[PDB]
């Protein structure tokens, strides 16, 4: 059993209760709100909307961003059945997670991931899905950059399969020859900066208009 | 004995190593630089260029941020002591860390921040100190909110009368009449969007002009 594709939320061991905070909030959004485009994820996903980049390439397509930083694919699963995916019927459907699924096995982040398209089709069978690619991450090789690769190979093979969804997995010269990321694409060799985003936004708003 | 004054590193439990990296690199574009400034702390200080930027404000003043999200004052304090400080020479140093001090007592991170300055004080003692105070957090009133505010409250004191330390609470009064923090300050309630640095900063521009 996938503990990954389990729903589960993030317990709040701090004690502003951020978490249900946010998501709240997008239960929120959900009612007096009606976008065509809808992205969910973890920071990747969260972080997007805080550059300019934003205003000029998604938020003309009447989006919502329901990101939270730190997010894995349990607490995904978890936002979408409880409300995020409510009184809205968004034509395009952006997924962005599994890199913060420390602990479990790329297999097992596929498969989370997996259970997040299945649960969306159910909810919103008329939306056509984009699950982007996890990208590299650390200043040198690691382990991780193994484990995300791995991810995204499975994705490719599982996700053609499934109804309305497809793997984005765009990749700038991230990982150069040397092996080493610049911080100039991503500041803590993790979240992309505004360079880093331009290089993966630009193909993701296409596929969008696209869909649309 | 105060853990938050026990310089200590951050262990890598992912895997890649992001820590190191950004405090080895730290230390290496220092010593090939000559800042006026250097700012030092969590989050809210890495993140600072997510508003407006970091030019029409800030890099004319030739500034280097260290900053690393999920950094404790013991944290700053390791990195201040391993090479940080090194081979520059800034007229101002800002610090911002303590929000992230779970489970230590607000005078236990105001003791954490003491040592930060004065560690900044005997290594650069040709430079100002400049502490920010703790931003509120959560959507609603919360524990944090008032440990946050009661560290306020002792490091003004500790810095009020300090030659060469200078306490700036930048909060322009993020928190409500009803209680509440608006997502368009801090979208997540603790991180601050473009509009929420802007009091931030300009409160805290206004200060090393007068410095
Ligand atoms: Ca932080």
């Amino acid at each position: 059993s996938n503990p990954a594709a389990i729903p589960h939320a993030a317990e709040d061991i701090q004690g502003d209760d951020r978490w249900m905070s946010q998501h709240n909030r997008f239960v929120l959004d959900c009612k007096d709100k009606e976008p065509d485009v809808l992205f969910v994820g973890d920071s990747m996903v969260q972080l997007m909307q805080q550059y300019e980049i934003w205003r000029e390439l998604f938020s003309p397509l009447h989006a919502l961003n329901f990101g939270i930083g730190g997010d894995t694919t349990r607490h995904v699963l978890w936002r979408l059945k409880n409300g995020e995916l409510e009184n809205i019927k968004p034509k395009v459907i952006v997924v962005w997670v599994g890199t913060n699924n420390h602990e479990n096995t790329a297999e097992e982040v596929a498969g989370g991931i997996e259970a997040i398209v299945q649960l969306i089709n159910t909810r919103q069978p008329q939306a056509k899905i984009i699950v982007l690619g996890l990208l590299p991450r650390g200043e040198k090789p690691n382990p991780l950059r193994q484990k995300n690769a791995k991810v995204n190979q499975l994705l490719k093979v599982s996700l053609p399969k499934l109804a309305n969804v497809q793997l984005l997995d765009t990749d700038g010269g991230f990982v150069h020859s040397d092996g080493a990321i610049s911080c100039h694409d991503m500041f803590d060799f993790l979240h992309l900066t505004g360079g880093g985003y331009a290089k993966i936004c630009k193909p993701l708003h296409e596929l969008i208009m696209q869909l649309l | 004995e105060n853990p938050a004054s026990k310089p200590t590193p951050v262990q890598d439990v992912q895997g890649d190593g992001r820590w190191m990296s950004l405090h080895h690199r730290f230390v290496a574009d220092s010593k090939d630089k000559e800042p006026e400034v250097v700012f030092i702390g969590d989050s809210l200080v890495q993140l600072m260029h997510q508003c407006e930027i970091w030019r029409e404000l800030f890099s004319p003043l030739h500034a280097l941020n260290f900053g690393i999200g999920g950094d404790s004052t013991q944290h700053v304090l390791w990195r201040l002591e391993n090479g940080e400080l090194e081979h520059i020479r800034p007229k101002i140093v800002v610090v911002w860390v303590g929000t992230n001090n779970h489970g230590h007592t607000a005078e236990q991170v105001t003791g954490g921040i003491k040592a930060i300055v004065q560690l900044v004080n005997e290594r650069q003692p040709q430079a100002r100190v400049v502490v920010l105070g703790l931003l509120p957090r959560g959507q609603h009133p919360n524990p944090l909110r008032e440990k946050n505010r009661r560290v306020n409250e002792l490091v003004r004191a500790a810095l009020a009368g300090h030659p060469r330390a200078h306490f700036l609470d930048a909060d322009p009064g993020f928190v409500h009449s009803d209680g509440t923090i608006s997502h368009h300050d801090m979208y997540d309630y603790l991180h601050l969007s473009r509009l929420g640095y802007t009091p931030v900063c300009r409160a805290l521009h206004s200060l090393l002009l007068r410095l």
